[PDB]
RNA sequence: GCCUAGACCGAGGACUGCGGUUUUUACCUAGGAUGUUGGCAUAAUGAUCUUAAGUCGCCCGUCUUGAAACACGGACCAAGGA
RNA sequence: UUGCUUAAUUGAACGUGGACAAUUGAAUGAAGAGCUUUUAGUGGGCCAUUUUUGGUAAGCAGAACUGGCGAUGCGGGAUGA
RNA sequence: AGCGUGCUACUUAUACUUCACCGUGAUUGCUGUUUUGACGCUUUCACGAGUAGGCAGGCGUGGAGGUCAGUGACGAAGCCUU
């Protein structure tokens, strides 16, 4: 017998492989499993983990975020790495010239990058021109902007959104939401 | 693949403790101590007998 | 080895001289204790259970070295009804480390079969050999914490010859728990 | 138990107010020095304001018998607890060693009074030099001139289960 | 007919210590909720002015 | 009829000390509390305004708000399996500075004072506190202190 | 330090290591059993089934704090059956 | 810095800049820490030590702390949650 | 072969120690020898009770798309059988 100070036979709780069965996504894991194992660069181990992430943990990165990242001091010529989809943003007034490496580009996002003299490469082409991820800048999309997060942790005095089907004056606005109808929480 | 006890295996003992050879060569485990024959209890400590 | 021998001879000489000059030589209190958990893992109150977990005594017949201070003494007092502890001799420490010495390397129990294993994990504390480790344990040194935590808790067997008739009572009243102070060596010889 | 006689000397822990505390000595009959030092504190705390935490053990020494091969009669003064109260007795023993007579005492009071080791305090163990110091008849009868006695009805311990010859008890 | 157990705290500390008892996290900047409004009102101007002063300070050594 | 009012069970906790009734000495009203100070809570029965609940009697916390006659104290209370920060408004009569700060603040200055000197003298010094170690060897001299022999005493009734 | 009696096991499968003797770019007891001999291959050996012996073994499902229960359902079998 | 505060250049709060490095300031330990979503069953309990209320008491009724049984076999108590 | 007490040896749990094998979790390494398996191979260490319940990997039945140019009147399917 043993006095177990912790729970036994506990899995790490992290993804060790992609849930997807895309054969091409698995070639990227194969390529970055080798680089993470054989290079000892911190960038390689970060990319390998991001390839495992689910869809909601890889939110789209707009072409505006990349614009804002390229505007950092000394980051105008860094290689933008996005493990996910790069989408278009019609709100931009101008886009610079830069190389962006991404899993996927929308038609609009790819168009604007090329129209401004930039280059849209995939993550395998990145491993050629940067096997160590030299001079890169990883950009991630906003995770908490998802609509499902609005309702997480709903409760009294929390300020989260109720899980409701219809919005209007007759739908959960009277008692508990108004001090004229009893109380407000 | 197999732990060997240095207290049974001489080669493992020499591998771990090179000084062991000297300890055996100098008979350190049975070394005499040179001293005179003295009895320092004849005085007051003889109150162990009675007090 | 030379300093062990000279320390013993100096202590004996001091005792003899104090006997000569109508004095009394009071020996230095022990600075190291060996603690063996001799009680199973069932029906333990929360406080001694937590104390035993902090001493890394998570199984029966498991032994560990503890440097005696007020804090650790009060720790051991809470675990007294479940452990037997005492002041170990040098030969006991050497036999323990040689036969049952394992180090904690990357949270793995690795046998101390070569001085390279000890060096790779305790070189920054100037421990280059099994003898360096034994010396650090015996004469409780500056790096005692690291060396003792590097040692995996010793896994002794049941005594050859058994315990007394009933264990779970204090050694003073014919049991086995508590402090026996030099008889830890006979027990460890039974158990190692 | 199987006992030894120990000298234990102790004192209060030195204080800046009291820098040379008085040394106290006791003769303790214990199986080992771990119990001997424990029994010492047990009797000091019954006689003086001291504890193990606030005190110090100075010396522990075995007291060997002066004349281990000389037959003596020991008078022992006792203080034991019964189921009802606390009593004093004085009992006498014939033995060659001071320790063994105490060992006889512990067996004796267990047999005749159901008194456990924890229930007994030995106030004093004294050698009886003179014959008139003997008060108890169960030891006085062995001090007579030219004492002889046979051992009738000798029982011989047999190694085998079956003996082919009739048993005998001569001696 | 329905006399049952009224109340007990038996097993309640065990359930508390399975995942607890977790201490609250500390942060460099605690919230100013419940702080006196007069101090809170003034603390706004003091921080606003400090940001202006630094912005000028970084201006002289930048361009 | 169970009763669980606000001040239930405070018969002795909210009593004044023996021969300490009446007016409050004004050192209470002269002490200065700053946000971030560590203070002890001890309800004074003679002031019924700004009185803490009986739970906070004897608890220590951090001052986070200072008002005209009160301080806001933060207490962590175990509610189930976690702690909750409680924000209690207390008149300063119920509040006292915690003395645990000053001893540690002294050690902060003492440690710095000792450390800078060791650099000055070209040596090094160890600043961590140490638990009381077992005592070293010593020699007991017996001039005037020949050991007294003690024996257990006979039983005797003393009524 | 030395001698000495017995029991159980032999995972691994080119080399790599740490040591020792160095008489040596050699050998070793030093990162896990080999050598030799006899017998058998119409069999020594192993497995299963039936049975004897020794020892242990209360009738399942269920509700229940608690079932072998003198609590309830169940004679048996097939097919259907949530 | 402030519109708060002071008779005030006093403060209060937040800062700029500078010094103090592995004894960065007790012990021991750490199959790592933190965070989130979602959902199951459960919401009849009982027993032992110790504290304890009602009762003459109860294999009675009701509480406190811990450990157990339930949910658990195994060695001992012949048999037994 | 009772009671009190002490000692010596001895008996044996699914407990402990060493070893083997299984699984789970973690962990070492593996593409200029990656070579037709990298959802793989490989090194090491620890762990293994379990109702209600949860999750994972599998086994089996009727029918469907593809494939085995599959089996079969020289005997399919079914059924019985140390």
């Amino acid at each position: 017998g043993r006095d177990h100070t912790s729970k036994q036979h506990v899995r790490s709780g992290h993804r060790t492989a992609p849930k997807s069965d895309n054969v091409y996504l698995q070639l990227l894991v194969k390529l970055y499993s080798f680089l993470a194992r054989r290079t000892d660069a911190p960038f390689n181990k970060v990319i390998l983990k991001s390839l495992f992430l689910s869809k909601i943990n890889r939110p789209p990165v707009s072409v505006s975020r990349i614009s804002r990242a390229l505007k950092q001091k000394g980051a105008a010529e860094k290689t933008i790495v996005v493990v996910g989809t790069v989408t278009d943003d019609n709100r931009l007034l101008e886009f610079p010239k830069a190389t962006i490496a991404a899993l996927r580009f929308t038609a609009g996002a790819k168009d604007r990058i090329l129209k401004n003299g930039g280059e849209a490469i995939t993550l395998d082409q990145l491993a050629l021109r940067a096997p160590k991820g030299q001079n890169t800048l990883i950009v991630r999309g906003p995770r908490n902007s998802r609509e499902a997060v609005r309702h997480f942790g709903f409760g009294p005095h929390k300020g989260k959104a109720p899980r409701i089907l219809s919005k209007g004056r007759k739908f959960e606005r009277a008692r508990g939401r108004r001090r004229s109808r009893g109380f407000k929480v | 693949v197999l732990k060997k006890n240095p207290l049974k295996n001489k080669q493992v003992l020499l591998r771990l403790n090179p000084y062991a050879k000297a300890y055996a060569a100098e008979k350190v485990g049975s070394a005499k101590v040179e001293q005179a024959k003295v009895k320092p209890s004849k005085g007051q400590f003889a109150e162990v007998l009675k007090n | 080895q030379k300093e062990y021998t000279e320390a013993e001879r100096s202590v004996i000489k001091a005792k003899r001289d104090a006997k000569a000059s109508n004095s009394y030589y009071v020996d230095a209190q022990p600075k190291l204790v060996f603690v063996v958990r001799i009680k199973g893992i069932n029906k333990i109150p929360p406080k001694p259970r937590k104390v035993l977990q902090l001493l890394r005594l998570t199984q029966i017949n498991a032994g560990v070295f503890v440097r005696l201070t007020k804090a650790t003494s009060e720790l051991i007092k809470l675990a007294e009804p479940y452990v037997a502890y005492g002041y170990p001799s040098l030969s006991t420490i050497r036999q323990l480390v040689y036969k049952r010495g394992f180090g904690k390397v990357n949270k793995q129990r690795i046998a101390l079969s070569d001085n390279a294993i000890i060096e790779a994990n305790l070189g920054k504390f100037n421990i280059l050999s099994i003898e360096d480790l034994i010396h650090e344990i015996y004469t409780v040194g500056p790096n005692f914490k690291q060396v003792s935590n590097f040692l995996w808790p010793f896994k002794l067997s049941n005594p050859n010859g058994g315990f007394r008739a009933r264990k779970f009572q204090h050694f003073i009243q014919g049991g086995d728990t508590g402090n026996r102070e030099q008889f830890i060596n006979a027990l460890v010889k039974q158990m190692n | 138990s199987r006992l030894n006689e120990y000298q234990v000397i102790g004192r209060n822990l030195p204080t800046e107010s009291v820098p040379e505390p008085k040394l106290f000595r006791m003769r303790i009959f214990a199986p080992n020095t771990v119990v001997a030092k424990s029994r010492y504190w047990y009797f000091l705390q019954k006689l003086h304001k001291v504890k193990k935490a606030s005190g110090e053990i100075v010396s522990v020494n075995i007291i060997s018998e002066a004349k281990p091969t000389k037959v003596k009669t020991f008078g022992i003064w006792l203080r034991y607890e019964s189921r009802s109260g606390i009593h004093n007795m004085y009992k006498e023993y014939r033995d060659v060693t001071r320790v063994g007579a105490v060992e006889t005492m512990y067996q004796d009071l267990a047999a005749r009074h159901r008194a456990r080791f924890r229930s007994i305090h030995i106030l004093k163990v004294v050698e009886l030099e003179k014959t008139d110091d003997v008060k108890r008849q169960y030891v006085k009868q062995f001090l007579t001139k030219d004492l002889k006695f046979p051992l009738p009805h000798r029982v011989q311990k047999s190694k085998k289960l079956f003996q082919a010859t009739a048993p005998t008890t001569f001696y | 007919m329905a006399k049952s157990k009224n109340h007990t705290a038996h097993n309640q500390t065990r359930k508390a210590h399975r995942n607890g008892i977790k201490k609250p996290k500390t942060y460099k900047y605690p919230s100013l909720k419940g702080v006196d409004a007069k101090f809170k009102r003034n603390h706004r101007y003091a921080l606003h002015g400090t940001a202006k002063a630094l912005a000028k300070a970084r201006a002289e050594k930048s361009a | 009829g169970k009763s669980r009012g606000y001040r239930s069970g405070t018969r002795y906790a909210f009593q004044r000390d023996f021969k300490k009734h009446g007016a409050i000495p004004l050192s209470t009203y002269l002490k200065v509390y700053k946000v971030g100070d560590i203070v002890d809570i001890k309800a004074n029965g003679s002031i019924q305004k700004g009185m803490p609940h009986k739970y906070y009697h004897g608890k220590t916390g951090i001052v986070y708000n200072v008002t005209k006659s009160s301080v806001g104290v933060i207490i962590n209370k175990v509610v189930g399996n976690r702690y909750i920060e409680k924000r209690v408004n207390l008149r300063v009569e119920h509040v006292k500075h915690s003395a645990c700060r000053q001893e540690f603040l002294n050690r902060v200055k003492s440690n710095a004072a000792k450390k800078r000197e060791a650099k000055a003298n070209g040596e090094t010094v160890y600043l961590k506190r140490q638990a009381a170690k077992p005592r070293g060897s010593r020699i007991i001299s017996t001039e005037g202190n020949i050991p007294q022999t003690l024996a257990p005493v006979a039983y005797e009734t003393f009524i």
